[PDB]
């Protein structure tokens, strides 16, 4: 349960890029 | 999202020995999404030759395969949503027949079954398939009314409330918030213009409506160029009462932004334009001439008084008791709308009925964007005042519905991309100032208001009426990785 830790985290990243 | 399901099926029967890998893949597939086109049934059929184990979640899979992958695929990536849901559509059905050929019977709950998956997903299809024949059929193709709008939002609710129970599914999820984004952006703009006209409206009043109806609707409706010659003609007498010298025109404040509608109605035709940038007589924007020529309920319609009410230039002496009972009863209608969920008819009346009151969204961002370019500090009486922070509050709670109207969907990625959108609103509206707070906490009241999704506790234990002790897990997972919140606990 640790990598789609990984992935929720690079998906809220990939969000703040976009705002 | 994206995730190469075959990849994933490789390690699946690489390691198919050990459960762990295999729960561990089953969901970055779950949490990732996979094109339709790619899912043949030679494809799945190897998803599940792959893991034969049926321990919980494999077992469950072995039941309600199509379901938990429809609950997870992705259609909108390749631009065809209707013809690759229909591909996945024929592949599963082969699926079931192949299960069926294996064995059928309603095992489990039969609110959840692949064959009642597939009716399902199959009435969905139909329903997107409808949607787009009415929206090509409605529009004239690529380019009275209201009852038959009031017909087809009709049966969109009903074709909702009978995929009501399938929300949670990602592919529906996006279909349904791709249709209802169609719809919203179709009936914002289509709306008629009976209530525009009334008695007390003056010609200025009139003749400004209708130039914010050409610049928010302009698609089909093509009478108005020869309806507004004729009223220039008709009126001869009137634009000259309400209008200052070309001298001292530009000069005054305000009729800059008013100097794009104006040239519209002085040319003479709404489709000419002031590309050469020349000078024409301006409309007093002064109140000493707006309320004797024009009814207070339709300035927002007017940019120059928005304008100049915002920058706080107006003379003390001028007088502006009508926009403040006009705003004052406005806001009191539009505040003591109930906090339950308005139905979808009753969101669309509420939206035409906004749409009423000239609130464009283009409009409303661009002249709230001066609201924060005006200055903070400035000179001014009580009443001017509460003018203002009234119309912060007005306008900026319009501009985040809209803005939040134009991505709504009873679905949680609605709901997902909204904490963001009201974060991101709260970092531009307010900024690091405070004095926002109070029009804030309604802004935020009005958000939840008019746009909540809400999902009942009853409602996952029918979606669970039989499902055992381990279904309970991954469909809770599932719902926490959608919703982001730990919405329930399980405890029968």
């Amino acid at each position: 349960g640790d990598l789609e830790l990984q992935e929720t985290l690079a998906t809220e990243y990939f969000a703040l890029l976009h705002g | 999202r994206t995730v190469d399901f075959k990849k994933l099926i490789e390690q699946l029967r690489a390691r198919a020995t050990d459960k762990a890998e295999a729960l561990n893949t089953v969901s970055q597939l779950e949490i990732g999404a996979v094109d339709a086109q790619d899912v043949t049934a030679s494809a799945v059929r190897a998803f599940v030759g792959a893991l034969p184990s049926s321990g919980y979640h494999f077992g469950f899979v072995r039941q309600n395969v199509v379901f938990y992958l429809l609950s997870h695929a992705t259609v909108q990536t390749a631009r065809d949503p209707l013809y690759a849901a229909e591909q996945l559509h024929e592949q599963l059905d082969r699926f079931l027949r192949h299960q069926h050929d294996g064995g059928g019977d309603e095992d489990r709950l039969p609110f959840y079954h692949n064959g009642a998956t597939l009716t399902a997903f199959q009435k969905l299809l139909q329903t997107l398939r409808e949607i787009q024949t009415v929206i090509a059929e409605q529009s004239g193709g690529t380019a009275g009314q209201q009852p038959l709008v009031r017909r087809v939002i009709t049966q969109l609710e009903t074709a909702a409330t009978e995929a009501r129970p399938y929300v949670n599914c990602r592919a529906v999820a996006e279909l349904l918030d791709l249709t209802y984004q169609r719809l919203i952006y179709w009936a914002c703009t289509l709306m008629p213009y009976v209530l525009f006209r009334r008695d007390t409206d003056t010609e200025l009043d009139t003749v400004l409506l209708m130039h914010f109806f050409y610049t928010h609707y302009r698609s089909v409706n093509g009478d108005l160029a020869v309806e507004f010659q004729n009223y220039v003609k008709n009126s001869v007498r009137h634009m000259s009462s309400f209008v200052s010298s070309d001298i001292d025109g530009d000069q005054k404040p305000g009729a800059e932004h008013m100097r794009d509608v104006s040239y519209k109605l002085f040319v003479g035709n709404l489709q000419a334009r002031d590309a050469s940038g020349l000078m024409f007589p301006i409309i007093s924007t002064r109140i000493s001439t707006v309320n004797l020529y024009l009814s207070p309920e339709r300035m927002f319609f007017h940019p120059g008084l928005i304008s100049r009410l915002l920058s706080e230039e107006v003379s003390p002496r001028a007088n502006l008791d009508a926009y403040a009972r006009v705003c004052d009863r406005v806001l009191e209608d539009h505040l003591h709308t109930p906090r339950r969920v308005q139905r979808l008819l009753d969101l669309t009346q509420m939206v035409m009925r906004l749409v009423e009151l000239g609130f464009n969204h283009d409009t409303c961002a661009a002249y709230a964007q001066m609201a924060l370019i005006q200055p903070a500090s400035q000179k001014s009486s009580l009443f001017v005042s509460e003018i203002r922070e009234k119309l912060i509050q007005i306008i900026y709670n319009f501009y985040t519905f809209f803005m939040c109207l134009y991505v709504y969907s009873p679905t949680f990625l609605f709901d997902h991309r909204r904490r963001l959108i009201l974060e991101q609103h709260r970092s531009t509206l307010i900024g690091s100032k405070e004095e926002l707070q109070h029009v804030w906490s309604n802004v935020t009241l009005n958000v939840n208001t008019h746009f909540a999704v809400q999902y009942t506790e009853e409602d996952f234990e029918a979606h669970t009426k039989g499902a055992t002790e381990a279904e309970r897990e991954y469909l809770y997972r599932d719902l926490h990785s959608k919703w982001g919140v730990h919405l329930f606990t399980l405890r029968p």
